[PDB]
């Protein structure tokens, strides 16, 4: 139990790290699409008024 | 997710309990959390026990329980301390170098911005360190201003006079123009659109910008904004080139800018040049003369306030072709002789609060003393120029530091630009004091100016002091000197030609007492820069560190170009000033 | 611009179907249950073929947001359900969330109202606009 | 996915850090990585640790977990070390032979192309590795050419003269036409369509091709292209036949081709045949002979430049029927007396860089010296010619190597065909020098020609040599010999008939000063070939290996067909030169 359980703590830490990496990337993609949509709205509204 | 402030390695840990939540790397954030009281850190998710009805917030008391962070009493049988191995849990654990010295950032983070030592740390710390320090200072100041009471107007006396009631539980802000109110007109739905105001004792006297008719129920507060994170450093790296890069030299000269051109060669050749400009040596002309020196090159006229930018616009109407000028003001009354919101213009005039992100050839940053490291770096954030010019002087008025309680901030540590020109020195100088007579120039030259600013015309013998004592009984945020108020009028009684001298006062409320007894206009010492008059009278009032600082007063004495009156209670400076002291009735 | 046609439908019903003793609601948003919605959509189907086909569709409105005028759908006008009005409309909005950005980037009002006219002779279906030049 | 260079066994590993990323044989790839600094390998998918936020590119540390490749600290428990058994995992590992000695390839791939030893290694090796070395040197020099600063023009002085600035932090290319620039006109959108220019000292002088008006803001770059992987060998296998293969012998003969036909049967008697072509011996007339010696032969006129094919086109408008000629020029002004872009034609005239992939009865390769191993094999890729002729000489000017710094590369080691020309000898020889007199042919024959070239008409005694010392002064990309500039005018005054002679110069900027003093036209030694003049003069300027080594001078001396002037400041060839020596004025 001094070299077996510690070989599962590493796997748990690594999977948690990967999951939070993925969540951060999801948030970043959200930021880019928000910016793109707002600028498309603001550039297409100027042609009509 | 970003790069950490200290180590620049990418990180996902932001100190939650800290004021501005800067990015911190794994070992870096661990050092911060173990060396501060900040025990909340925010990763891509906040580090708190997610189990219902829990309040544990410290990073060391929470362990990785499944897909959440759990404390000792909330964990499942499997667990993992996220505060282990001397490195807090966070992204890029392997790619983390840490910081050998973390005590400086801990001190700046737990800093309460109370004494002078905090500003010493802010100036002495590195680039990102001082940028974060300025951001924290501004955030703390803007949060503190809203922490004061509400200025509810409950009854209307007359024009320029009101009665003001305040919210319970929090104190009252001072009664000067340093802090600007912003009221809103309360309706059945919400409150909106009154304007910026300044209050003073009357009964209270209110100072509004536009015409208004204030009624009952309207209140004013020290409205704050949202301080955005900063990117650029205070100053670009220095680079002395071989020649004047990218600029085409002038064909023929103008005599009044002949001495100005001599200092323009190195400026057009080197990246940035700090300017040692004493009050009124032609600094506004100096920025104007660059356009005469280089008409094609576009110049950005920027200062901390539009009233200071007005000085650049004051000389733009007579010397600069208006068709190529532009003043930028967002949606306050000021100069608008140019076209507003014209980015692609040859000449652009604006204030640090509204200049768009563009590029230019050479910058003119008027009044570098007033702005801190915050606005110092914001110009490099907006605009990266090929050359830079910083109009101002460390031997001038700093900003009013409201949280500065213990100690007075030294002239060098006002900001990054103010530091280096008493270590390496200025790159150009103007010794032509176009206003002050021989009495004032030689006095201020031997004070901080290294006997380097020389007299202009003659010893007018129109500047006087008086070896006086003074008596002060103070109030919430001012001080008044009854004997000195009685001295000035008595001195004006039999020499009436002095009745055109504008009375100066460090505490503007004191002259309001004088303006009732006498009637002559008022001068604010902290805001006397830019304005000047032939005849001005001044009472020194208090000898404390607020009034008789050798350099904070130095602007007031330089207001006069022919003569001044000053009644000195102080002796530290009166023994030095070479003016004439007359009898005491 | 006239889009109501609520009096005309009742006039037609009173002229041709005077003695059909069951309440006919010109707009179905007043209906009591599903069967009444059927019974009124059946009549609106017939009475909507007389009025012009250039008045049906969304009923847009100029809305101010952050000091800028938009054009966003604030209702609809079906042939089979009459006029339906939006309930949560907020003119003079301050800032847009992500939900607002989604519901404003999918509405055809902003798209069509900023495109060139199109007269297509290849089809008999009612064309509206052209988003492009070719 | 192809076969590796050394082993020709199919593989899928590509050397990542290597210049052109060659296909690497698996164990052979392991040898390449362990014996070089190229530690990066890419299969169909790249061999880089795919775990997020990693940096490692060295293959050795990479291990195989599941369907991906992992460094030591990134693996799952199950792994498979790719760097095992001295054999990196890759396609076709067992159908692998490896190479016992790869250090030749290791030095070729780790080559910066600095010394003549680099070209020695490139030329001395075999087909595949020499092709790889040629491609790598081409790509590497093309990479350095754009690594230099940009040629921006900020002021317009006058016609054929400009004021130009350069990018900071990157150096400036030389001041000759050796590297022709290519600027494009910058607009609000992008930069397009100015043209190819050459810049020389004037203030600079631009020598554009077509008429143009260059304004401010237009900047010129050394445009680069993408070198593509060559396939064919530089020379097809040699095979000596028993009869005239594929061609019908001519009926009647021409006296001007009497000396041509005697060497023509052996041209068609074998696959490829080499030439000993001295300057001005009718090599272009030799090439024209095959058309008259075989009317039905479809021959293709090829050379390194359109101006060299122009020489073949020069003799085509006279003897060749214009009804069967075609000049191919890619979409530069040159000869266009034929119809353009006509692959299906008998007589084809094109440069080695633009002729499409066809088949030829017999090829003529003009000026083989400057065509390196790159374009030596380019033609075989386009055409599998039934016969091959190499018009040119190793004892003639090669291409100027901008990367060769130390050591002078041997004349034999230019390419494959010139190498065999010094070992097995040339198959042909033209024994008449149709321009140079006895004073020049006899001297150049004893230099590198094995005394094989004999005089044509007479010893005109119009070629003169002078003994002198001089003091050299050099600039960024030139060197001017002032005493020789004083001498040249001094020599020409006492005989006015000598002013019709053109001035030749190694560093053309030296003659640019001479052209200001005298006004005689200019010549560049490196490109003086193809053009000859009856009266021409020369100044040696420098005795270094750049100018007056034995073979690079042979073109300049052979320019004159009656008499030449050259003042030897050296003594290596002055003693050997059989010219007339006169008194130094
Ligand atoms: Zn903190
Ligand atoms: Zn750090
Ligand atoms: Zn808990
Ligand atoms: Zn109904
Ligand atoms: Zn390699
Ligand atoms: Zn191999
Ligand atoms: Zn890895």
């Amino acid at each position: 139990r001094d070299a077996a359980m510690q070989r599962k703590l590493e796997k748990m830490a690594d999977q948690a790290m990967t999951q939070m990496y993925k969540q951060a990337r999801s948030e970043d993609k959200r930021a880019k699409v928000t910016s793109a949509m707002q600028t498309m709205l603001f550039t297409m509204l100027r042609k009509l008024d | 997710v970003g790069a950490c402030v200290l180590c620049n390695s990418q990180t996902s840990l932001r100190c939650g309990a800290c004021i501005r939540r800067p990015f911190l790397c794994c070992k870096c954030c661990y050092d911060h959390v173990i060396s501060t009281s900040h025990k909340l850190v925010l990763s891509v998710n906040p580090y708190v026990c997610n189990a219902p009805g829990c309040d544990v917030t410290d990073v060391t008391q929470l362990y990785l329980g499944g897909m959440s962070y759990y404390c000792k009493s909330h964990k499942p049988p499997i667990s993992f301390p996220l505060c282990a191995n001397g490195q807090v849990f966070g992204l890029y654990k392997n790619t983390c170098v840490g910081s050998d010295n973390v005590t400086d950032f801990n001190a700046i983070a737990t800093c309460d911005w109370t004494n002078a030592g905090d500003y010493i740390l802010a100036n002495t710390c590195t680039e990102r360190l001082k940028l974060f320090a300025a951001e924290t200072l501004k955030a703390t100041e803007e949060t503190f201003k809203l922490s004061y009471g509400i200025a509810t107007v409950r009854e209307v006396l007359s024009d320029r006079e009101l009665h003001l009631s305040w919210e319970v539980g929090k104190p009252r802000p001072p009664l000067n123009r340093n802090y600007v109110f912003t009221g809103y007109r309360v309706t059945k739905n919400s409150k909106v659109q009154i304007g910026e105001y300044t209050f003073e004792k009357g009964a209270v006297v209110y100072r509004g910008t536009t015409t208004y008719k204030l009624n009952v129920g309207d209140y004013f507060v020290l409205t704050s904004h949202t301080v955005m994170p900063l990117s650029a450093p205070t100053l670009v790296p220095q680079e002395h080139y071989v020649r004047i890069t990218g600029l085409y030299p002038t064909l023929n000269i103008s005599d009044e800018f002949s001495s100005n051109v001599a200092n323009y060669q190195k400026v057009g050749m080197q990246k940035y040049s700090t300017l040692q400009g004493p009050p009124g040596t032609g600094k506004s002309h100096f920025a104007i003369g660059l356009a005469l020196y280089y008409p094609s090159a576009r110049i950005v006229y920027t200062a901390c306030s539009h009233a200071a930018v007005d000085a650049l616009c004051e000389k733009a109407l007579k010397y600069l072709p208006i068709d190529k000028c532009s003043r930028i003001i967002p949606a306050v009354e000021c100069f608008d002789k140019f076209k507003v919101n014209s980015t692609l213009e040859q000449y652009v005039f604006c204030t640090v609060n509204a200049l768009p992100e563009t590029t230019a050839d050479i910058v003119v940053f008027d009044e570098i003393s007033m702005a801190t490291n915050y606005d110092l770096s914001v110009v490099n954030a907006r605009l990266r120029a090929k050359h830079y010019v910083y109009i101002g002087d460390p031997a001038q008025l700093p900003a009013p530091r409201t949280l500065l309680t213990k100690g007075t901030l030294e002239p060098e540590y006002f900001n990054s630009v103010c530091r280096l020109m008493k270590t390496i020195g200025p790159d150009m100088f103007l010794g032509t004091c176009r206003r002050c007579p021989a009495e004032i120039v030689d006095t201020v030259s031997a004070l901080v100016y290294d006997n380097k600013l020389k007299a202009h015309k003659d010893k007018s013998a129109q500047c006087f002091k008086m070896f006086y004592k003074g008596v002060i009984t103070h109030d919430v945020s001012s001080a008044i000197n009854r004997p000195q108020i009685g001295v000035v009028r008595e001195f004006l009684t039999r020499n009436p030609a002095w009745r055109k001298a504008v009375f100066i006062s460090p505490y503007n409320s004191q002259n309001a007492v004088a303006s009732k007894i006498l009637g002559l206009p008022t001068q604010t010492v902290d805001s006397s820069q830019g304005s000047e008059y032939d005849y001005v009278i001044f009472t020194q009032t208090t000898e404390t560190a607020h009034s008789c600082n050798v350099n904070r007063f130095n602007v007031a004495i330089t207001r006069a170009k022919v003569g001044i009156l000053c009644i000195m209670s102080d002796r530290d400076l009166y023994d030095k000033l070479q003016f004439t002291s007359l009898e005491i009735p | 611009l006239k889009y109501d046609f609520t009096e005309e439908r009742l006039k037609l019903f009173d002229r041709y179907f005077k003695y059909w003793d069951q309440t006919y609601h010109p707009n179905c948003v007043n209906c009591l249950d599903d069967r009444c919605i059927l019974h009124c959509a059946n009549f609106n189907v017939l009475f909507s073929t007389v009025f012009p086909p250039t008045s049906f569709g969304p009923l847009v409105r100029k809305i101010f947001v952050d000091g800028v005028p938009f054009v966003v759908s604030t209702g609809y006008h079906f042939r089979e359900l009459g006029v339906v009005h939006n309930q949560d409309v907020n003119l003079h909005s301050s800032r847009l969330s992500f939900k607002e950005l989604l519901v404003y980037a999918a509405d055809p009002a902003m798209h069509a109202a900023s495109g060139n006219l199109l007269l297509d002779k290849r089809t008999t279906c009612f064309s509206v606009a052209a988003l492009t030049n070719n």
